[PDB]
């Protein structure tokens, strides 16, 4: 699952 | 209006099926010959002849001696004859005989019979299924029967209530094999999951309704409760309706994870129902309790993703948000970070119905909770522990591989378990 | 003269439209079948607002019902005031949006939108003088969400020049009823923000709060709530339908509230809410109508309206008052609460008065505020929504439908933007 | 004009408050249910004062109940009289300050106060032209005295012109209802001593004494002596109500009654007070009530105030009387019982006179005396409190609510300081 | 409003239990089945289902012997069947099976009934205990209880009943080991602790009922109407009503002293009630004489500390204050220097009620006395001695070794009883 994706996310 | 079509596979699903349809029938004053003693049900209920009630069902199996059983009951006169689908040997606990060898037989008559009965239909919603993940014919004809499904259809729903297997309670030797063979092909062709445990369900039994003697007719009753307070917003009306669609928008974060714990309340006995008042904001308490759960976790060791609760009877919306208020600021329970929301709520005006000869009491007021949390990541575990004891050493492998299946194919399975166990380690940490 | 459409979208929507009739036909001695049984010509003097005329005495409601599922509507039917309402005006789908906001803005709103702008479209011709519209929905739900912003979108774009009023039902701050109930929200603001002329903001909690605290209701349910909110609806639009000493009709309102165009988010009251155990215990008056309007507790939406400072205020009285005591009761209230008024605005309340009091009620007043306090319920969707979107949490149920993630990031960089506004004009 | 707001705190004051809204409410011909059914005029004259006008000719008082356990209000509630009340006004807690006056002042206090100011405010901006707030309490209790001194500490913040008054009960010298009587009383005082505008000291036992001796009663309850008390209150500010050939209101005691603002502890008596036998053997004139008045076995504190000088005295009578003999019993009783009045004040007597007789008498009189003997009650309070502090004795129940000995020992310093006042200025 | 919680243990607790509990349905009017046959009583029983009342009890024991006997006699449809919980084998007159290895098994059963309970009260003030010093269950339960209930609440107030050892009749031979462990472990979680010794009630009986066979039922009822005369101020409204917090803030000056001494009054048999017209004054002086008081211990050889009298039925203040005016000027009792106002008096209007069967006359006016003295310490310091004079020979310590009590658990009791000794030697001097 891509949970990590987002995280960078501002 | 919108339909849903249930198919009942294997001992276990046609027992429970039995349950249910004799539930919805008393619910809905139909007699077990098809007539009404004096019209929302046309959901499960479709009409043919003058006044005759045609259950939308489908009853599978590899062996006719339990659906030979449903022919001589008392509800012989209820089912469509061509319903109910027999083979003549069973998958005897092998689950690539229930999904290479002997379901291949029989698989294009039951999808035919199934598309038969969905071209009635005009408001199709999806389709209910009720199986075992230990069974041969079980585990293998129903990982068969959803991947022709999801291929068929793809848009509809589709919905499990398949039995887990127990941690310590067993039937089968082979149980560990068929288990993850099935949930590795059933991963990516379903929509949401509900699973309950025997062991569970004899601890409930035993603790509440206080019964000594728990023979599977009670199980298959309490089973056919939760089913009836799940569909009760199709069938009937109330101050805020869920159907299908949303269980699974709500419930399901990542498309991997779809396996929620179904519970009920209240549990209770004849006699005790005069010492309790059952209020709404109690039975919402004992619905989190770890000791009503129906599945052999506790959720203290995990965190909840998503939770619904769906109200029938009597209740007001504002003890509703008044208990779910509650039961946020109690730090017993844990939820995750990155969902803030973590509740979807239905109320239903219809209470529950007591058959006749059962076990439960007459109450104004139910609540069927369904938990999508990572305690049951520790179940997983246990289950591939299990598998590696029994794969080290090649025991009973030749039985599967003689059906057909290749051996790395039980590797795989096991890569995917091992993944899907990293999925939810990685879900349960905060940010 | 002036003539007013409704429209009603999803369950809410429905149920809230449901109980709205009632109080309008119960207001204008209409029976539920439709024939008019009143005793006062005011009933029949402005009739035409919201009910056409049919041959033979029988009067149509202006009203068109839609919903993705037939349930809601089927009980409607079948219910009391089921057969008040033209055949005609129900638009049902099978399928239902399921809480997706991205299905029902994109996949069966963009099947049922057309047949419902048919009915819009026929419904709007026979209209002498349309004054606007109205809707009724809520932004948690998929159908409710979805379809109304469809709809308020093409609407807009086929009446530029009229006037829309939406009630919505915010989400409430303590208890969700959804868990993607954040998802959609926004979704729903970075649309409405752009083609709604003015909103009214209503939080189910305020009115759980308001019916516990106040009218002492011991089981409070979802019809004493829809009863309230039809009062509010009812009181606005008052003018329309009865002579006044002054008067006001949606477009002033409009006018009066929205200092810039991307403020048009106001917080609704009434007055008097009493029980039937302390009515004989006050004496209600103007002053007694006017304390309790410009209550915290009194409020509709669950948003402290002592946080932050009122921009523009209105209130709408109805019965027989004296011009007098309304203006020096406004100039106290003004007067007292100095420190919640904006400075650069002087005299920010409207006033109007309709002499024709509610059926039964000595007076009454509603109240419409439009304090930049909304803007804490604001941030609260934007943070609840960034808590999700960080995982990508239930993400693909709405990209699934087509949409992308950019319009995402779209939603929470307006959703941002206007938060900032509200905190620059404090 | 001049309005009165009402307040009680504690089991004391809701019992005291029920008797005496019983009294005034017969005074002025109001049924319980509330409705006038009175047969003169001068008794809806000046009715504002206490009661405000409901819809439909009934009349609400304008009283508030405090306290922080429910029991004596559910009891005021379910009695006679208790559907005269506005339900609102009724504030009660859970805790329950368990006579512990940090507990009622700190933390259960805390938690009320903000509601019952709230509830203050709301009746007090009703007042056309506010006079001032009564309160009714006990300094034994610990929601009386904790919640009573918070109470008005915030009032006289808010309102610091008006005017407060105070009737506590104040602990008996020879038997005690609660060994805690000590701290607590202290913990009142230093705080009345500088937020309060005059307080009026009755003692329990003086009203036993009272109640044996004078009116023969065998079996006195609580309903005789709230049933007097209530007659004191009654006639204190019976010339705010009813047109007298010299009237005087609150304003004007305060300042004739408290030379400086620290010395404002009163003791009051009631005349005339007979038994049923008695009544039919004496004659009621002028003389018989001053002659009563200026009695050591009269006064509700148990202070003789043989052992000190009077600094000011006040003398209201009630009904039909003339000047002159008023003025000359004035006379003699300056000149003869000279000995106990001060020498730096000349006409120690301010009096006041009320033409409407009580109820249904011919003549009375109420006596309010500024006595320098109360520094004997001051002393054996200071006494039992340092005794009962020397040893830490229950120290640590008020020490676990948050508060330190500091408080203690400014406390007994500024009491301490108190009583060197008073017997200074004798 | 304001609710209290019951909690009894042990044989002696369950058993006090049953009479208080026929005692209070007799009072306010409740069938033993627990319906009404015609309210504020909201504080002890909550009410369900169709006008039934359950009381807010919980009975705890090791052994099923007693439960079984409340689970069979006339109350048995009385009790929620859930708050009835036993055990399998009993402590045996052991501290360290009660506290330690036995305890332990049911201390969270217990512990979930109590939150469970709790919760479903408003105002919850306190919780009653009902148990004995001398037995195993009852101390070292109670012990444990404690703990767990000051641990998780901290604020309420928790009341103490106790059978206190009598200085001469005993019923087993290792009371002072469990007398002091308890003591020392309960000595800083009980707000308050009343105690009763059925040495004194016993004579009492003798002296004043005219009875020369009073079985337990006898003594029950007396402690159920010394119970019922402190709960009744909760339970009925008066014209001074004391809280169960004024009790501890108005008898215990310091946290280490909080063992009152309870009594009451009248007590006389049918007989001499005839020839006595009793009255307030008179039954004011009969609560001060050694020989009505319900512990073996003279207070004439102490100080009071502080009185708590609460008066019920036909009862003037005045009257009241009178006699509690002559008992101060009486030289013969003595108080604290420290203590000028040593009296608390509360009044209630509802007389006591007699039940049939029993042995008490009617009266229209009771008392009931609570006074913390220091004349109980030599009491305390008799039951040293005899903990010391087992001790230096280590009798039966094996007995509690072997259960996981470390050896030095004992010395610290004994010391700290030390203490206390001489806690209250520095009470009772004057200065
Ligand atoms: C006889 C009388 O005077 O009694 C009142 C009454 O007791 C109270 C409580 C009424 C009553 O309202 C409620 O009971 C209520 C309860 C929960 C939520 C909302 C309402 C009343 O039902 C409402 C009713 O009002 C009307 O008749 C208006 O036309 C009202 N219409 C309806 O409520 C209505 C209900 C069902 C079907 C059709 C109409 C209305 C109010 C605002 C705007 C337009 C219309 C009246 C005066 C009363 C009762 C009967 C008790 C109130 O009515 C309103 C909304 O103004 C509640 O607040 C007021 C205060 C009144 O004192
Ligand atoms: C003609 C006459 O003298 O009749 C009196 C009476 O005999 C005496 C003894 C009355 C009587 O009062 C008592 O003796 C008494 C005291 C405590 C408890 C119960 C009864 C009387 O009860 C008292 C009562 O007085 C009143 O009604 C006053 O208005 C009084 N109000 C009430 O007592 C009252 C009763 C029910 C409800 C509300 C009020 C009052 C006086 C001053 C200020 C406010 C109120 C009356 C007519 C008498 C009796 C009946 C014997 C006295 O009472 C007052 C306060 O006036 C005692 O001191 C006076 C002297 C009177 O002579
Ligand atoms: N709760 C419940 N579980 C059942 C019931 N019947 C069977 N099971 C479960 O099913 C498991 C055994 O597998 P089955 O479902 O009987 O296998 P099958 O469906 O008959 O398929 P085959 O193995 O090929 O015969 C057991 O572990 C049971 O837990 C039932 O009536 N109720
Ligand atoms: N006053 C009174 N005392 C009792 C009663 N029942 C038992 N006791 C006392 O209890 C003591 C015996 O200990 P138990 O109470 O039986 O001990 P337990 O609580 O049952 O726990 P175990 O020691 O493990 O059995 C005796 O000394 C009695 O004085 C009773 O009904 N009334
Ligand atoms: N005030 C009010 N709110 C409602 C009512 N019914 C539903 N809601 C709100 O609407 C939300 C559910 O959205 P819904 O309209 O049912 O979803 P939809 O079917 O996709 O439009 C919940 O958050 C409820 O709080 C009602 O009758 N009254
Ligand atoms: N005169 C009079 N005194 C009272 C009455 N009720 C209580 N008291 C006195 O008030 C004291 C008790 O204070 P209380 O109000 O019960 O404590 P609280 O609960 O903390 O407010 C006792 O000393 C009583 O003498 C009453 O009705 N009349
Ligand atoms: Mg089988
Ligand atoms: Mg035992």
């Amino acid at each position: 699952c891509g949970s990590k994706d987002n995280i960078k996310h501002v | 209006m919108r339909e849903c079509i249930s198919i009942h596979v294997g001992q276990a699903g046609v027992q429970i099926g039995n349950a249910c349809w004799e539930l919805y029938c008393l619910e809905h004053g139909i007699q077990p010959d098809g007539q009404m003693p004096s019209d929302s049900f046309n959901t499960f209920f479709s009409e043919t002849g003058a006044g005759k009630h045609v259950p939308r069902a489908v009853f599978v199996d590899l062996e006719p001696t339990v659906i030979d059983e449903v022919r001589t009951g008392t509800y012989r006169q209820l089912f469509h004859p061509e319903q109910l689908i027999t083979g003549k040997e069973d998958a005897a606990n092998n689950y690539a005989r229930g999904h290479y060898t002997i379901g291949k037989e029989i698989i294009d008559l039951v999808l035919d019979r199934i598309r038969k009965l969905a071209d009635q239909c005009t408001g199709l919603q999806g389709f209910l299924v009720f199986h075992s993940f230990g069974g041969g014919t079980g585990s293998g004809f129903t990982s068969l029967l959803m991947e022709r499904l999801s291929v068929d259809y793809g848009k509809k729903s589709k919905l499990e209530f398949s039995i887990y297997p127990a941690p310590q309670v067993s039937t089968a030797v082979v149980e560990p094999y068929n288990s993850i063979l099935t949930t590795h092909t059933t991963l990516e062709h379903s929509d949401c999951a509900f699973m309950v445990d025997n062991e569970a369900i004899y601890d409930i039994c035993r603790r509440n309704l206080d019964i000594e003697r728990p023979t599977y007719t009670n199980l298959n009753r309490l089973i056919s409760q939760i089913v009836s307070s799940i569909t009760a917003s199709l069938r009937f009306d109330g101050a805020l309706n869920v159907d299908l669609t949303e269980f699974q928008t709500n419930l399901v974060p990542y498309p991997r994870i779809h396996f929620p714990l179904a519970t009920y309340a209240p549990v209770i006995s004849a006699e005790k129902a005069y010492h309790e008042q059952l209020s709404v904001a109690e039975i919402t308490n004992a619905c989190f309790e770890p000791a009503n759960q129906m599945v052999k976790c506790d959720p203290r060791h995990g965190k909840y993703m998503a939770c619904c609760l769906l109200y029938r009877g009597d209740v007001v919306p504002k003890d509703v948000n008044a208990a779910i208020a509650t039961i946020k600021t109690k730090r017993s329970i844990q939820f995750v970070d990155w969902c803030p929301t973590g509740f979807k709520v239905g109320i239903n005006y219809q209470p529950p119905t007591v058959v006749p000869g059962g076990d439960l009491a007459k109450v104004q007021r139910a609540v069927c909770m369904l938990s999508n949390t990572t305690a049951i990541a520790e179940a997983w575990a246990r289950l591939d522990h299990k598998f590696d004891l029994m794969y080290a050493k090649r025991a009973f492998v030749h039985w599967y591989v003689g059906e057909g299946m290749e051996e790395g194919e039980f590797s795989e399975a096991r890569e995917d378990m091992a993944a899907l166990e990293k999925d939810y380690e990685e879900v349960g940490v905060d940010s | 003269m002036r003539e007013i459409v409704h429209i009603q979208a999803g369950q809410c929507g429905n149920q809230i439209g449901a109980k709205f009739w009632e109080v309008i036909s119960d207001e204008h001695g209409i029976d539920p079948t439709g024939s008019y049984h009143g005793d006062s010509d005011l009933q029949l003097e402005r009739i035409n607002v919201y009910y056409n005329e049919a041959a033979g005495n029988k009067y149509v409601p202006r009203a068109i019902l839609v919903d993705l599922e037939p349930g809601t509507m089927d009980s409607v039917r079948s219910g009391p005031f089921g057969q008040i309402f033209r055949p005609d005006n129900f638009v049902f789908g099978q399928s239902g949006a399921g809480n997706n906001w991205a299905k029902g803005h994109y996949t069966e709103g963009a099947e049922l939108v057309d047949s419902v702008l048919d009915v819009v479209r026929k419904e709007s011709e026979s209209c002498d003088c349309l004054q606007g519209f109205q809707l009724t929905h809520s932004l948690g739900g998929g159908t409710g969400s979805g379809m109304g912003t469809l709809l308020i979108s093409k609407i807009r774009e086929e009446y530029p020049d009229r006037i829309m009023n939406t009630f919505s039902v915010v989400p409430s701050p303590k208890v969700s009823d959804t868990v993607v109930e954040p998802y959609n929200a926004t979704l729903s603001v970075h649309q409405l923000v752009e083609n709604t002329d003015e909103t009214y903001c209503i939080d189910n909690e305020a009115l759980y709060d308001i019916c516990f605290r106040t009218l002492k209701l011991t089981t409070p349910t979802y019809g004493d709530l829809n009863h309230l909110v039809s009062a509010t609806m009812s009181g606005v639009t008052t003018c329309l339908r009865f002579p006044g000493q002054l008067n006001a009709d949606l477009r002033k309102l409009a006018v009066n509230m929205v200092p810039f165009p991307r403020l048009h988010f106001f917080m609704p009251g009434f007055a008097p809410l009493t029980s039937r155990g302390s009515q004989q215990y006050r004496a209600l008056t103007v002053p007694e109508l006017t304390q309790q309007m410009f209550d915290a507790k009194n409020m509709m939406a669950a948003c402290d309206p002592r946080h932050g400072r009122y921009l523009t205020v209105a209130a709408v009285f109805r019965g027989r008052m004296s011009m007098k005591e309304v203006d020096e009761q406004m100039l106290n209230v003004q007067n007292k609460n100095s420190s919640y008024f904006v400075e650069w605005i002087p005299n920010n309340v409207k006033t109007a008065v309709c002499d024709i009091p509610p059926r039964g009620l000595k007076m009454s007043a509603t109240f419409i505020g439009n304090s930049t306090a909304i803007q804490e319920l604001f941030k609260r969707i934007s943070e609840q929504f960034t808590a999700m979107f960080r995982r990508k949490a239930f993400l693909h149920w709405y990209t699934g439908e087509g949409m992308d993630e950019m319009e995402f990031t779209e939603a929470e960089s307006n959703m941002n933007d206007l938060v900032s506004e509200y905190q620059q004009y404090q």
